[PDB]
This record gives C-alpha cells, sequence and structure tokens, in this order.
DNA sequence: AATGTTCCAGCGGAATCGGCAGCGGG
C-alpha cells in the first residue's frame, strides 16, 4: 500500500471496529464474571 | 367540523377515531357515493396560521381509509365520476385513484376479482383523461400518468397485454408518446423505461415500434460512444440513471430485444463506464431458468455476432467478449442443448476457412469472427460433460449425419487439428495484423486446453497436442502465444412487516490470482487450471511437458517474456511443482539471477521466485552444482547491492 | 447528444477543437449500421453546410466534403451514399471562390507423425 | 434551537406511538416456552425487536405526551393479551405503559376507566401467573410488581405471592430482584402502614437469601490490572492521561444491575424499613420452628466416610454438611458457588445411596 | 551646568527540556 491516506481510512474502519469491539467487551464483563464457573 | 371557523380544530387519537365511526355510519346508512366523490373534489380552499389547501386534500388525508372502502364498496360508479372530472381536478382525482389502487392492492390475499375489476375500469375511461399526458400538460401530471399506470399494470398483470384485450391500443399509445416525446429528458423517461418489463412481451408489429422508439431514445439522448462527458455534470448523472434503469429492466424480463441495445451500446466503447453493472445483470439474466427463452437470448447475441453488419472489428469481438461469453459461463443450462448443437454445425464450418489476404478489412473480420467462434467453443467445452460429446449422444448425431459407427471423436479431432493449425502457425513472412492474430492464437490455445481436458482424460495427449512443437519449420507455440514485444513493467512493490415494507414501495412506487502485468495474460489462467488439472490426474520427470517448460524457461536464449511467463506460471504452480523442485533450480535461480531479467533488474518477479524457491528447502539442495553455487552468490550479492528502497516497509521485506 | 451536439455544433472558442470531435463522432456513427446514426450525421452536415456558407468556412467544407467522400469510398457503407445523392452534398459549386450565382454544377459533375496422434485416440 | 420547533417533539413521538400500535394490531402472534409455535416465524422476531425499543425508547421524557396515550395503549395491549395470554411481550409493553402512568399521577380513584380495567387485568394476571414459566413468568412479575399499587391496595394478598416469587428468581436473575425490590419499597412507603403489617412476615424471609456473600468473591482482580490510562499516568499527568480520562467517562454503562448493588440496596431496604418491621427476616423467637432448627437430620451418625491419607484414614461424618450444603446449592446466590455446591451434593446422595446398601 | 556614578531596562548567548508536529503501524 503506497497510499498512505487510503491506508489511514481503511484502518479508520478498523480501530473504530476494535474501538467497539473493547466497549462491548468492558461491558460484557460485568455479567460474565458474574455469572462464570 | 374539521373546517376552521379560528385557525384549525386540531383533532386527537380519540377526536379522529370518532369522526371515522360517524362517517362509517354515514356511508353505512345508503348510497351517498355520488355526493362523497361530489364533496372530496370540491375546490373550497382552507387556510391555517399558509392557505395550502382544499378541504377534500385535507379531508381525504385524514381518512382516506374509509372513504376509500366506501369508494370501493360501489367501484364502477365512483370511478364513473371520479374520471368524470379529470381535466379540472387532476391533482385530487389521481389521489384517490391511487388511494383506491394501493387500498386494493393491501386487499389482494382476501380477494383478487376487486383490483382487477378497477384496474379494467379504470381503463375503460382511459380517454376520460387524455389532457393529463398530452402535449403541453405540466410535466409533474405526466409523472402522475406515469405512476398511475405503473400501479394499474402492476396490480394484476399485464392482462392488457394480448390483441386489444383492455384498453390496449390507449395504454400503448400513451407509452409510446411519452416515450417518444422530444422536449422531455432523461430521468422522467427512466422512469417510463423502467415499465418496460410489462410490454417487452407482446408479438412483432408493435414491438418493433416498441423498438423504434427505443432506438431513437438510446440516440439522441446517450453519448457519441460513451464517457464523452465526465462524471459529476448533470448529463452524467442522467446517463448513468436511464443505464440502471434500462439494466434492471432487462434483468427483470429476459427479453431478447432489450439485448440488441444493452450489448449494441456496451460494444461500441473499449470498456464502459458501468460494465460491472452490465456483466452482473447478464449473470442474473441467465442463472435464473426459463431454457428456451435463454436459447433465444443467446441466439440474439450470437445473431448480432455472427451476421456480416459492416462494422468495427472491435465491437464484433467485444460482442462475444463481453455479452454472449457472460451469458455462457454463469448459468445456461446442463441441458441447454438448443444452442448447443445450433452453433456445433456452423462454427467448424468457419474455422475451416481461408484467410483473405488482400483487404485488411476483411482479414481483420475473418480474425475477429473465428477467434469469437472459437471462444464461444471452449466455452462451449469447459462447461460441459464429456460423454456427451463422445458417447453415443447427440454428438456425432449432429455434425454428422444422424448415428454414427464412431462414438463421438469426429468433432473432437476435427476442431482439434485446426486448433493445433491456427496456434502453431508459422509468422515469419506476416507482418500487418500482429495483435490481432495473437489473440487469435491464445485464443486457439485456451480452447485447446478446453477440449483436449475433456478428451476422455487420457495420459498423454497433453504433451502432444498442447506442448509439442515443430521448431525445424518454425512451427512452435510459445512464439505465436507471447507477444515478445511489450517490455513489462514489475513495479518494486506493486413476514407481516416485509409486507407491509413491499406496500409502502408498491404506493410510493420507489424500490486467487493478482491481477498487476502478467497473470492477466488470456492463458495464464487456463494453464494453471491444466496444469493443476493433470497433475491430480494419476519420481524422475513427468514424461515429457516439464521438460518442454523446462527447455524453454532454463534457457537463456528464449526470448524474455517466455521465461518470464513460464517462470509465472511455475509461481501460480508451485503446489504441483514441489516433488520435482530439484530440476526447478537452474532454471529459477537463474532467471532471477541473471541480470538480464529486465528493467532495473525487476524486484516483484524475483521476490515471488525466492519466496517460492526457498518454500521447499530441505529440497533441492542449491549446493552441490557449480553453476548452482555461482547462481546463488550472484542472487545473494545483487540482492544485498540492492536493499535501500528508502520505503520502511519494503527496506524490512528485503 | 442531441441539443448538446446541437449547441457544441453552433460555436465554440475557436474554428476547431470539435470539428475532429465531430468527424470521430460521425465516422462512429457510420461504423454502426442503424440509419438513425446516419440521419443524425446527414444533419450534422447540413450544419456544417449552413455554418460554413453563414461563417465564410469555404476551405473546411471543401477539404470535409473531399476527405469524407473519400473515406466512404475505401470503407464498404453503400446506404450513406444512397442519403447522401438523395440529397447532394459535394464541394462548393458557384466559383471555386467565396459567393456566386451559379447553379450547382460541381456536384452535378462529380456525383451522377503429428497426425497419428490425432486418429490413434 | 438554532434552527428557528414549538411542538416537534410531541408530533414525533405521538407518531411513533401510533406507529408502535398499528404495528402491534397486524402482527398475527399466535422461544414461546412450551412446545407449540403455530404461528408466523417472522412475526415473533419483528415482536421482540419493537419490544425492546420500546423499552429502551418509551420511558424516558415519559411526560405529558403519554398522558393522552394511556387509555389507548393500555387497552388496546390487554384486548390483544387477553386473546394471547402467552404472549411474553405484552406484558413488557404494559410494564412500560403503567411505569410511565405512575410516573404522572394520573392515579388518585376517562381515568377511572383505565383504573378498573387496570384492577381487573392485574387480578388477572396475578391469577394467571401461577402457571407460567421463566421468561413469561419473569415479564407478568415485571408487569405486576410494575403496577402502581400505591392505589391498588385492593387485596394485596393477591400480589404478595408475586413479590416473594421476584425475590424467588432473583439471585439468578438480577433484574427481577431489582423490581422486586423498588415494589417493596414503593408499597412500604405509599401503602397505609396497617395492611401491610401482616404480610411482612411473609415479604422479608426470601431477602435473607441476598445476604450469603462472605467477602471471600475475589473472582475477578479487585483493582486495576493494566490500562492505557493507566500506561499514561505512569507516565505524567498531562494531556495523554487527560483524553483517557475524558474518553472513558462517558462510558455509558448500560449493565443491568451487579449483584452487589443489589446485596447494598437490601440492606439499605432492611435498614429503611423500620426495626419493627426489620425483624420479620428470622423467624418469631422460640416458636416451634426454630426449635425444630436444632436437632440434628438423624440423631445417628451415617455417611461415616473415612478420608484417604498414606496412614491414617480418619473417619469424618458427611451428614454434618448436608443441611448447609443443601441450603447452599438451592439459594447460593452466586454462580460458581452454586456449581461447586451442586457437585458435592451430587457426590454426597451417592455416597448415600451406596451406604445406604453395599456389603 | 558638566560629569561621573548609580540604577533601571532590554537584548542575547547557552543550556535544558518539554511537547508539538509529522510520520509510520495498528
Amino acid at each position: 500500500m503506497r497510499d498512505q491516506e487510503k491506508l489511514s481510512l481503511m484502518y479508520a474502519r478498523k480501530g473504530v471496529a476494535e474501538q467497539k469491539r473493547e466497549k462491548e467487551i468492558k461491558s460484557e464483563l460485568k455479567m460474565k464474571q458474574d455469572a462464570q464457573v | 367540523g374539521i373546517a376552521p371557523g379560528q385557525c384549525l380544530p386540531s383533532l386527537d387519537l380519540s377526536c379522529k377515531q370518532l369522526a371515522s365511526g360517524l362517517l362509517e355510519l354515514a356511508f353505512a346508512f345508503g348510497g351517498l357515493c355520488e355526493r362523497l366523490v361530489s364533496l372530496l373534489l370540491n375546490p373550497a380552499v382552507l387556510s391555517t396560521a399558509v392557505i395550502h389547501f382544499s378541504h377534500g386534500e385535507y379531508f381525504y388525508s385524514l381518512f382516506s381509509e374509509t372513504i376509500n372502502t366506501e369508494l370501493l364498496k360501489n367501484l364502477d360508479l365512483a370511478v364513473l365520476e371520479l374520471m368524470q372530472s379529470s381535466v379540472d381536478n387532476t391533482k385530487m382525482v389521481s389521489a384517490v385513484l391511487n388511494g383506491m389502487l394501493d387500498q386494493s392492492f393491501r386487499e389482494r390475499a382476501n380477494q383478487k376479482h376487486q383490483g382487477l375489476k378497477l384496474a379494467t375500469t379504470i381503463l375503460q375511461h382511459w380517454k376520460k383523461c387524455d389532457s393529463w399526458w398530452a402535449k403541453d400538460s405540466p410535466l409533474e401530471t405526466k409523472m402522475a400518468v406515469l405512476a398511475l399506470l405503473a400501479k394499474i399494470l402492476q396490480i394484476d398483470s399485464s392482462v392488457s397485454f394480448n390483441t386489444s384485450h383492455g384498453s390496449f391500443p390507449e395504454v400503448f399509445t400513451t407509452y409510446i408518446s411519452l416515450l417518444a416525446d422530444t422536449k422531455l429528458d432523461l430521468h422522467l423517461k427512466g422512469q417510463a423505461v423502467t415499465l418496460l418489463p410489462f410490454f417487452t412481451s407482446l408479438t412483432g408489429g408493435s414491438l418493433e415500434e416498441l423498438r423504434r422508439v427505443l432506438e431513437q431514445l438510446i440516440v439522441a439522448h446517450f453519448p457519441m460512444q460513451s464517457r464523452e462527458f465526465p462524471p459529476g455534470t448533470p448529463r452524467f448523472n442522467n446517463y448513468v440513471d436511464c443505464m440502471k434503469k434500462f439494466l434492471d429492466a432487462l434483468e427483470l424480463s429476459q427479453s431478447p430485444m432489450l439485448l440488441e441495445l444493452m450489448t449494441e451500446v456496451l460494444c461500441r466503447e473499449q470498456q464502459h463506464v458501468m460494465e460491472e453493472l452490465f456483466q452482473s445483470s447478464f449473470r442474473r439474466i441467465a442463472r435464473r431458468g426459463s431454457c428456451v427463452t435463454q436459447v433465444g437470448l443467446l441466439e440474439s447475441v450470437y445473431e448480432m455476432f455472427r451476421k456480416d453488419d459492416p462494422r468495427l472489428s472491435f465491437t464484433r469481438q467485444s460482442f462475444v467478449d463481453r455479452s454472449l461469453l457472460t451469458l455462457l459461463w454463469h448459468c445456461s443450462l446442463d441441458a441447454l442443448r438448443e444452442f448447443f448443437s445450433t452453433i456445433v454445425v456452423d462454427a467448424i464450418d468457419v474455422l475451416k476457412s481461408r484467410f483473405t489476404k488482400l483487404n485488411e478489412s476483411t482479414f481483420d473480420t475473418q480474425i475477429t469472427k473465428k477467434m469469437g467462434y472459437y471462444k464461444i467453443l471452449d466455452v462451449m467445452y469447459s462447461r460441459l460433460p464429456k460423454d456427451d460429446v463422445h458417447a453415443k449422444e447427440s454428438k456425432i448425431n449432429q455434425v454428422f449425419h444422424g448415428s454414427c459407427i464412431t462414438e463421438g471423436n469426429e468433432l473432437t479431432k476435427t476442431l482439434i487439428k485446426l486448433c493445433y493449425d491456427a496456434f502453431t502457425e508459422n509468422m515469419a513472412g506476416e507482418n500487418q495484423l500482429l495483435e490481432r492474430r495473437r489473440l487469435y492464437h491464445c485464443a486457439a490455445y485456451n480452447c485447446a486446453i478446453s477440449v483436449i481436458c475433456c478428451v476422455f482424460n487420457e495420459l498423454k495427449f497433453y504433451q502432444g497436442f498442447l506442448f509439442s512443437e515443430k521448431p525445424e519449420k518454425n512451427l512452435l507455440i510459445f512464439e505465436n502465444l507471447i507477444d515478445l514485444k511489450r517490455r513489462y513493467n514489475f513495479p518494486v512493490e506493486v413476514s407481516t412487516l416485509s409486507e407491509e415494507m413491499s406496500q409502502f414501495d408498491f404506493s410510493t412506487g420507489v424500490q486467487e490470482l493478482e491481477m498487476d502485468e502478467l497473470n492477466r495474460h488470456e492463458c495464464m489462467a487456463p494453464l494453471t487450471a491444466l496444469v493443476k488439472h493433470m497433475h491430480r490426474s494419476l519420481p524422475r520427470d513427468l514424461p515429457s511437458w516439464m521438460k518442454f517448460l523446462h527447455g524453454k524457461l532454463g534457457n537463456p536464449i528464449v526470448p524474455l517474456n517466455i521465461r518470464l511467463f513460464l517462470a509465472k506460471l511455475v509461481i501460480n504452480t508451485e503446489e504441483v511443482f514441489r516433488p520435482y523442485a530439484k530440476h526447478w533450480l537452474s532454471p529459477l535461480l537463474q532467471l532471477a539471477a541473471s541480470e538480464n531479467n529486465g528493467g532495473e533488474g525487476i524486484h516483484y518477479m524475483v521476490v515471488e521466485i525466492v519466496a517460492t524457491i526457498l518454500s521447499w528447502t530441505g529440497l533441492a539442495t542449491p549446493t552441490g552444482v557449480p553453476k548452482d553455487e555461482v547462481l546463488a552468490n550472484r542472487l545473494l550479492n545483487f540482492l544485498m547491492k540492492h536493499v535501500f528502497h528508502p520505503k520502511r516497509a519494503v527496506f524490512r521485506h528485503n | 447528444a442531441e441539443n448538446f451536439r446541437v449547441l457544441v455544433k453552433q460555436k465554440k472558442a475557436s474554428f476547431e477543437e470539435a470539428s475532429n470531435q465531430l468527424i470521430n463522432h460521425i465516422e462512429q456513427f457510420l461504423d454502426t449500421n442503424e440509419t438513425p446514426y446516419f440521419m443524425k450525421s446527414i444533419d450534422c452536415i447540413r450544419a456544417f453546410r449552413e455554418e460554413a456558407i453563414k461563417f465564410s468556412e469555404e476551405q473546411r467544407f471543401n477539404n470535409f466534403l473531399k476527405a469524407l467522400q473519400e473515406k466512404v469510398e475505401i470503407k464498404q457503407l453503400n446506404h450513406f451514399w444512397e442519403i447522401v445523392v438523395q440529397d447532394g452534398i459535394t464541394l462548393i459549386t458557384k466559383e471555386e471562390a467565396s459567393g456566386s450565382s451559379v447553379t450547382a454544377e460541381e456536384a452535378k459533375k462529380f456525383l451522377a507423425d503429428v497426425d497419428d496422434l490425432l486418429d490413434m485416440i | 434551537s438554532i434552527l428557528a420547533s414549538e411542538s416537534l417533539n410531541h408530533l414525533l413521538y405521538d407518531e411513533f406511538v401510533k406507529s408502535v400500535l398499528k404495528i402491534v394490531e397486524k402482527l398475527d402472534l399466535t422461544d414461546p416456552a412450551a412446545n407449540l409455535h403455530p404461528a408466523k416465524p417472522k412475526d415473533f422476531s419483528a415482536f421482540i425487536n419493537l419490544v425492546e425499543f420500546c423499552r429502551e425508547i418509551l420511558p424516558e421524557k415519559q411526560a405529558e405526551f403519554f398522558e393522552p396515550w394511556v387509555y389507548s395503549f393500555s387497552y388496546e395491549l390487554i384486548l390483544q393479551s387477553t386473546r394471547l395470554p402467552l404472549i411474553s411481550g405484552f406484558y413488557k409493553l404494559l410494564s412500560i405503559t403503567v411505569r410511565n402512568a405512575k410516573k404522572i399521577k394520573y392515579f388518585e380513584g376517562e381515568k377511572y376507566s383505565c383504573f378498573a380495567l387496570f384492577v381487573k387485568f392485574g387480578k388477572e394476571v396475578a391469577v394467571k401467573m401461577k402457571q407460567y414459566k421463566d421468561e413469561l413468568l419473569a415479564s407478568c412479575l415485571t408487569f405486576l410488581l410494575s403496577l402502581p399499587h400505591n392505589i391498588i391496595e385492593l387485596d394485596v394478598r393477591a400480589y404478595v405471592p408475586a413479590l416473594q416469587m421476584a425475590f424467588k428468581l432473583g439471585l439468578s436473575y438480577t433484574p427481577l430482584a431489582e423490581v422486586g425490590l423498588n415494589a417493596l419499597e414503593e408499597w412500604s412507603i405509599y401503602i397505609d402502614r396497617h395492611v401491610m403489617q401482616p404480610y411482612y412476615k411473609d415479604i422479608l424471609p426470601c431477602l435473607d437469601g441476598y445476604l450469603k456473600t462472605s467477602a471471600l468473591s475475589d473472582e475477578t482482580k479487585n483493582n486495576w490490572e493494566v490500562s492505557a490510562l493507566s500506561r499514561a499516568a505512569q507516565k505524567g499527568f498531562n494531556k495523554v492521561v487527560l483524553k483517557h480520562l475524558k474518553k472513558t467517562k462517558n462510558l455509558s454503562s448500560n449493565e443491568a444491575i451487579s449483584l452487589e448493588e443489589i446485596r447494598i440496596r437490601v440492606v439499605q431496604m432492611l435498614g429503611s424499613l423500620g426495626g419493627q418491621i426489620n425483624k420479620n427476616l428470622l423467624t418469631v423467637t422460640s416458636s416451634d420452628e426454630m426449635m425444630k432448627s436444632y436437632v440434628a437430620w438423624d440423631r445417628e451418625k451415617r455417611l461415616s466416610f473415612a478420608v484417604p491419607f498414606r496412614e491414617m484414614k480418619p473417619v469424618i461424618f458427611l451428614d454434618v454438611f448436608l443441611p448447609r450444603v443443601t441450603e447452599l446449592a438451592l439459594t447460593a446466590s452466586d454462580r460458581q458457588t452454586k456449581v461447586a455446591a451442586c457437585e458435592l451434593l451430587h457426590s454426597m446422595v451417592m455416597f448415600m445411596l451406596g451406604k445406604a446398601t453395599q456389603m
């Protein structure tokens, strides 16, 4: 990838994906620990 | 009670239900339909804190449901006196007609007779509203006509399609008049051509008129060839919109007549702006069923290709290359014998012709004809079983007369000999049409691959046909396939609610490989195909064909591009060249190390070559041979001589 | 390309840069065998004739007529000649110059082993 | 405000309610909790989406927007629920309706028609709840305990077996325990302090199970392990720490309620419930049921189990853990405690059978 | 009044150092 901007926008989508994943996993961890065996 | 007497009497969730029940009772009392229509078209304007009312439009908008139910209880009357006032109250009449139409369409489950009755009754009075779509009528009124008609003949079917079953002459005259006007612009004509899947199912005489008006649309509203106005401009947006409308209409109705327009406009440009949508539409067309109309489509495009039609060779090639080929591939049938046997007899005859090198134009036409025919044969053989061309089936039965003692191997050899003649042809004395004959040879070899991939999968016909050359008389193979003059670049690195939304739609009327420079050589993909095939068909070396590739590859006199192409083939087929690796070192390492590799000493093929050659470590032992050792050392010295490449990532990769 | 092409034809910046472009357009319109394209081409040549007469462009007019005549003689097209002779378009005919009152005559005067591999299967 | 707006909120709310009512009107609701779905399958999915969306949209801005809608909404929902009592999702809409209808007072008994409607429907459902299962029962309890009952004080005996059921179905489904706590609070403050009094001895003993954790639940780390905010903080107090704090403040913690929050709320309830009422968790101070609790299950020690060591094999008696093991297995209130208790109880019963008739 | 001294104010060299950009990776 020789285009820095296109790579940056692809990782804009990517990084917002990991941000959403982190938020949802942080939310899930509460009851995941609550009911874990 | 809804009229102000002082800004506006606001309704409520109960204040409106009360009125609903009240006027439902009022309709229950007696007929009252004539009165209802009368004050529904009343033009008395209201106003609120502006005016923008008619007190019938508000009245209808409020209820619109019990009103429609009463209007449908006695349909024939209400429609008659509703269209009675078409000229002076066209807005409200059209709104009420649409309301009744989609009311009935909502109720097409419990009943079917009522929607049909409504449509037939409106059509019976279609003359009553001729000022709507007449000349000088406001364009909004013309779009109202189009939407009304779309609903009318979408509710049930185009029951007015044959022998003037309904008011067909009036409908068709309206539609052709709308499509034929000159003052009008492209997007209204696009929503007009949205209504084609209803009129491209009728016999000739009037279908000729539809075709002629469509041609007059294509001319005088489309670019000279294509893409003469840049994107963004209204011209470009309108043209693209019309193209999408045509393509969806075509994909909806598998109508041969639209093919001779869509492919005709597609294949006078080198590549269209929105070509991918063309191919997606064709794939949709072919892959759904109704084998007979599929045959008709194939025959139509084939007639376009085959007929004399004095024109550019490129256009004739494009016909088959885009339209017919993508039709043939995606899905036609496993038993679509019609076009199959239709083309077998006449394709071979054209292949058994003599190049009239007198005029360049006729020679180019002949080359294009043969190329197209024989690509067709390629796709035939690729997507077709083996027995139905060799067994006691319709192969001898059709290339010769009736059943024959020979099983099916008559057309096979009949075409194979001329295949091999075409792509193993001397070119020393010919210097007039280089690229075209190159493509002819290429397609020759491609369908040779496809045929011989289906000749009873015998152990060895591949070497004698695909790979056997006769250099003693300049009867070669790869010197014809490859251009041998185009310097390759090689850059360094690169339920209920679905029904509800359908009702809303009705009312609104709205809703592998890397293609770098060399894998795109029209022989690369089939070559890898049969290589992976015949490896998976049955350890010094496999009988004679990798020897052919070795001699053409591991030899620095074979001109550059053959070596590059074969090396790319070996890269893409390393899975099958792996157990014979010990021989593919001097060729591959010699090519990578050789400083005559092209350009600056290209740094893309070397990357893939080295990755492949190192993939099989523990195999093939690049030591023990002095030439191998010196080649490896040359490779290493050159490779560290060129590492920097200011981009950081590629430097780390090196 | 019906009204926009006409507005291109009526005037541009110089007496060029649209000439050769429309030459290509009419050539590719002649390439396709649909008659409406031929009608569009005859409309284009009529517009060019009137524009050359009304704008002192005899040189372009005569050069274009000679070039198109040679081209259409070269290629295998007849119906275009059919419509042209049904109308009649050629070079200037008055005095081989700008203006005169001489009846058209120049157009009239110029236009009345391995084989064993096959069968061992 | 920049866009020049007087009553757009009102129109949008009204149209949202109208759309919801129209969707519910034509949905054909004939997963289902008992081996039966002779209905359109893609209708329940739509219904569930709409119901959850309503619960997360309707309650906010519960103001006089919803006031003219209560009677119509409740009447349609109660009709179509009476004809379809196994729905589990008309009750959620009823819950939202009643919560919004008692956020504004709307209840001091037109309005009287809605009041009688809910009196009948509430008593009807409080009687029909006795035959339902997990999700349907949870929704029915949510609705029932959502009834105003500040004014529906009539035959609280009908609603008590609901409330305590909620407390039982907590310890495994926290939201329902939260609902039970809110309902008990509302009843304690607003109902007259003379008719509630005979029922406390029935209600409170269900709360005891929530007080069964003794600061041994360290399942997850009770402190920050590693965070980008921690990494930034370790190198100074500067802009990056500020950015990490600003993004983490609006985490929007919509996880419903933790169990320890419920336990804290239980203690706050017990304290806020008085000192006279408060004593009702325990038994009644040397009645019969206390003195029956002081006697061993079996007078003769059985389940004599010899623990295998290298040299001794000492004998313990498994008949001394059985009480505590059973109360632990039933009402552990902690999933990881519960699974271990159930496993041990399984093993104990199996040992009981083995020693019942061995050699 | 003529001048020398004192005082105050302003500019720059030099060292330090922190964060401001921009530039790759995720």
